[PDB]
């Protein structure tokens, strides 16, 4: 009453509560696949997700192997006439460069990685335009490729 | 409800992916240098490691990365030019449609 009109459309066709009741159980029907639906959303997401911290974490623990043995020669590295080892400073003007161009590289591969599904994607969505129109779309050239025949 | 957790499983599966590759090329950098310096990179008169050595293979390693950023960038040009023309056949044939 105080949002949509007072009027009242009684003089329509007389809808069938049986109408309305077959409407009421489809509202329960898509409210129960509703929560389905998000159930099977969230366990594999959730699967996603422990899969991901896994991988992150192997590669974390891979990466910090590789990092200490590459400061442990580092600071090992004394140039070989004076015997001076590495400046603190250059070894770390290294690490900065070379994590940041792993980093680079590593969105790099994201972005390459989305954009090439989203190709595959669209020559799919090309392909599948294939329906002929309207309306009827592959009946209609299937009995007009009858008539081909 | 069902979008939004697709795409949170796109994204959840793209960052899987990502961080599997960069697992790949992290050990792979982790072998190219333990070969480089812990075989050919320490100093034998001295025992210590080289400095230079250390020095050459980092800005070496850095270039080459940046050598496949550069690809990855002509790679994402060709792939500006494929997803223009996508996109325009795409609007093109919903417009028909």
């Amino acid at each position: 009453n105080k949002n949509d009109g007072f009027v009242d459309r009684s003089n329509e066709t007389a809808m069938n509560e049986h109408k309305y009741l077959n409407t009421l159980a489809h509202v329960h029907q898509i409210r129960l696949d509703l929560k389905q639906t998000q159930t099977r959303y969230n366990q594999m997401s959730q699967e996603l997700q422990k899969k991901l911290e896994q991988k992150q974490k192997k590669c974390n623990e891979i990466k910090y192997a590789f990092l200490e043995l590459k400061r442990e020669v580092a600071k090992k590295a004394a140039n070989s006439r004076t015997d001076k080892p590495i400046p603190e400073q250059q070894i770390n003007e290294w690490e900065k460069a070379e994590l940041q161009k792993s980093k680079e590289l590593q969105e790099l591969r994201l972005q390459i990685l989305r954009l090439r599904n989203a190709y595959v994607k669209n020559q799919k969505i090309l392909k599948k335009k294939e329906e002929l129109a309207e309306g009827l779309h592959l009946i209609d050239f299937e009995q007009l490729k009858i008539e081909n025949q | 409800g069902r979008i939004k957790s697709d795409q949170i499983l796109e994204t959840l599966r793209a960052i899987l992916e990502e961080t599997d590759m960069a697992i790949t090329e992290i050990r792979k950098d982790a072998f190219d240098f333990q070969r480089e310096i812990l075989v050919g990179g320490e100093n034998s008169r001295t025992g210590k490691i080289e400095a230079e050595k250390i020095i050459k293979f980092f800005e070496e390693k850095e270039r080459q990365k940046d050598a496949l950023i550069a690809k990855y960038s002509s790679k994402r040009t060709n792939l500006e030019r494929q997803i223009l023309k996508t996109n325009n056949q795409i609007q093109k044939k919903e417009e028909m449609g």
